[PDB]
């Protein structure tokens, strides 16, 4: 399971033909302010099926480039994604826009849509459930769960949610579906705080509310800070209340894992305390149990990418990107 | 003239090097240089660009 390269063909400020990578196993995607870094976070959500109105258009067509200013450079764009796998060919799999709708192709057999999601979805990749993306902010929104929406969220992935309206018209579905998704999250959860946090003499659990009815009752979580007694997540303050925040964000894509990972801006809720801690895990984790590529704002979270894709502006009518490449790997490490 | 990027970071470390090419990023998007890779890892040539008339030496 590798994403091995990008190629784009006038999607937004993307303008002309332009291949995005090849990555590593931990590539970060830089670069000065602009829409150019967003821009390339919106390829990889609409090569992966996202909706129109999640991509920040009204339109298919607008994501043309030039459309937006109606001087479209072009009748069609695309974004493409090569997929590799060891002892197998290579899967390009494509979204085109083509008459304003969008056309998806693997390898260069057009299908439709839900054969997409099928063909993706036997390699480990959700594109409704989107369990490859970590979105910006989404480490903040889940600081802040109390433990009755905590369990919300869990119904939300675990398909429990779904079983919600007949069964409380009335049941032995809607356990198996929470149970196999919480253990899961929780048989992980204790090794992941003990790795974002250097130091063993951590620990965090996750235990129900409701032991055999959970579905129904809030989902508590505690942890242990080093230089702290055992307490609740809810009362941990700031610096390492984020570390307890991402070992659960972590665990929750560890169940139904994606073979890559995409991390929007994670670095922006770090501090010195914590960014270089965090960002050796994802160095750890790239070399076996997935591919993660990062978008990043701060230089102690992406010098630990073997790979760096640097966005740049060119100047144009309308805002103009390319990219690129640099082997970081060649150089010896810092402090 | 003209800067090879790889060059400019024979010497560096990670962090170093890393600040090297974030500073290409920069300085072509302020239109001080122009920027050339021929292909994916190659090397990355700096050449001058329209809003600055000196030295690229100076530059960097």
């Amino acid at each position: 399971g590798f994403l091995k390269l990008i190629e784009i063909e006038n999607f937004k400020s993307y303008k002309g033909r332009q291949i995005i990578g090849p990555f590593q196993r931990f590539t970060a995607i830089i670069g000065p302010n602009g829409s150019g870094k967003s821009n390339l976070m919106d390829a990889i959500s609409f090569v992966l099926g996202e909706k129109t109105s999640n991509l920040r258009v009204k339109t298919l067509r607008d994501l043309i480039h030039g459309a937006p200013v109606g001087k479209p450079a072009a009748n069609r764009a695309f974004v493409s994604m090569v997929y590799s796998e060891e002892g197998a060919e290579d899967r390009t799999f494509a979204r085109v826009i083509v008459g304003g709708s969008s056309e998806y192709k693997i390898n260069n057999k057009v299908v439709q849509l839900h054969e997409y999601s099928e063909e993706l979805e036997k390699l480990g990749i959700l594109i409704k459930a989107r369990n490859f993306l970590v979105f910006q902010g989404a480490v903040e929104s889940i600081a802040m769960k109390n433990p009755k929406e905590r369990t919300a969220l869990f119904e939300e992935i675990s398909r429990s949610g779904e079983l919600a309206q007949e069964y409380d018209k009335r049941k032995k579905e809607r356990f198996d579906r929470f149970n196999a998704c919480f253990e899961s999250v929780a048989t992980n959860i204790d090794e992941i705080y003990k790795a974002l946090s250097r130091n063993s003499s951590a620990q965090a659990f996750l235990g129900p509310e409701n032991p055999e009815e959970p579905y129904l009752d809030g989902i508590n979580y505690n942890c242990v800070a080093p230089g702290k007694r055992f307490r609740p997540m809810d009362n941990l303050s700031g610096g390492e209340k984020t570390v307890a925040a991402l070992a659960l964000l972590f665990a929750i894509h560890s169940y139904k894992p994606a073979p890559f990972f995409v991390l929007d801006e994670i670095d922006a809720a770090l501090d010195n305390t914590n960014i270089g801690k965090v960002a050796n895990y994802i160095k750890e984790q790239s070399t076996c149990n997935f591919q993660a590529i990062v978008i990043s704002l701060k230089e102690e979270f992406y010098t630990k990418a073997e790979s760096l894709i640097g966005v740049y502006p060119e100047q144009g009518d309308c805002v103009i990107s390319k990219v690129l490449t640099f082997d970081l790997t060649k150089y010896p490490d810092a402090n | 003239e003209s800067i090879s990027l790889l060059e400019l970071c024979r010497n560096t470390n990670r962090k170093q090097a890393a600040a090297k090419f974030y500073s290409f990023l920069v300085l072509k998007k302020q239109q001080a240089i122009e920027l050339t890779q021929e292909e994916p890892y190659s090397d990355i040539i700096a050449t001058p660009g329209p809003r600055f008339h000196g030295s690229l030496e100076v530059l960097f």
